C-alpha cells in the first residue's frame, strides 16, 4: 500500500504532553530502541518528529520486516537538542502483549529529560 | 557471565516458599467429563 | 482479619526480665519512638502495656500503614510514673534487618530507669 509513509496500521497519531514543558513532542530526534532477553536495548536509527511527536517513513512500511521495532520518543538524542544531558537512552523495563490478538497502542514515550514513561492518549479497540 | 549471579546469592544462602495454586486443575476436573 | 487488636503477625508475646525490679514488664506506659537518617527519635502515640510488657491496638492492625515503628517499651514515660528519672526516651543506635526476609522479633526493651536495651525470650524462625 503506502510505501515509504502511510497510516494503513495506524503507527502513530496521538495528543502527547511532556513531563518538564507541558507541551506535545516537539520534533523528537528518534533513537529506536529493541528490547532482548537480557533486557539490554540497542539503537536503530535516526530521525525527527512532529510537533505532535509524530515521526513516519523511517523505512519502508510493509518491506520493514516485523520484529521488536518502535517508534521511541527518545530521551537521550532529543534532549541532547536541547543541551541538557538524559539518562535514559533505554529503560530496562518488562512489557507483555500479544495473548488473544493485536491491538493497536504504540510506545509515545514521556519526554523527560532523564527518563520516560509512556505518554499517550488512550484509544479504544477499534479497527 | 550474567546478571543473574544474584541468583548466585539464592544458594545454600536462601530459605522461604509460600505459594497458592492448583486452579486450571479444577477446570480440568470440570473437564474430567468430556475431553474426546 | 483482627480489626483494632489481634496477633496475626505476632506483635508481641514474650517472657521479659527487668533490670532494677527483676520481673516482666508491668504496665509499662508505651511511647513509640521512630528511628530516622540523623539517629534521632520522634514520640508517636501513649498506651500502657499488660504485666508481661505486652501493649497491643494503638491503631487498626492493617490500617497502620507499615514503616519505621515499634512497640517500644519506654524508659521515659513508664519510670515516670514510679517519680525515678530516666534518661534514654530513645537511644540512637543501629539496627539492621530484612537481608533476605522478613521475621518476627519485635523490640522489648530492657526496663533499666535511664537505658534500655532489648530484652525478650528468643524465637526461632517459625510461621
Amino acid at each position: 500500500g503506502p510505501t515509504g509513509t502511510g497510516e494503513s496500521k495506524r503507527p502513530l497519531m496521538v495528543k502527547v504532553l511532556d513531563a518538564v514543558r507541558g507541551s506535545p513532542a516537539i520534533n523528537v530526534a528518534v533513537h529506536v530502541f529493541r528490547k532482548a532477553a537480557d533486557d539490554t536495548w540497542e539503537p536503530f536509527a535516526s530521525g525527527k518528529t512532529s510537533e505532535s511527536g509524530e515521526l513516519h517513513g523511517l523505512t519502508t512500511e510493509e518491506e520493514f520486516v516485523e520484529g521488536i521495532y518502535k517508534v521511541e520518543i527518545d530521551t537521550k538524542s532529543y534532549w541532547k537538542a536541547l543541551g541538557i544531558s538524559p539518562f535514559h537512552e533505554h529503560a530496562e523495563v518488562v512489557f507483555t502483549a500479544n495473548d488473544s490478538g493485536p491491538r493497536r497502542y504504540t510506545i509515545a514515550a514521556l519526554l523527560s529529560p532523564y527518563s520516560y514513561s509512556t505518554t499517550a492518549v488512550v484509544t479504544n479497540p477499534k479497527e | 557471565d550474567s546478571g543473574y549471579e544474584v541468583h548466585h546469592q539464592k544458594l545454600v544462602f536462601f530459605a522461604e516458599d509460600v505459594g497458592s495454586n492448583k486452579g486450571a486443575i479444577i477446570g480440568l476436573m470440570v473437564g474430567g467429563v468430556v475431553i474426546a
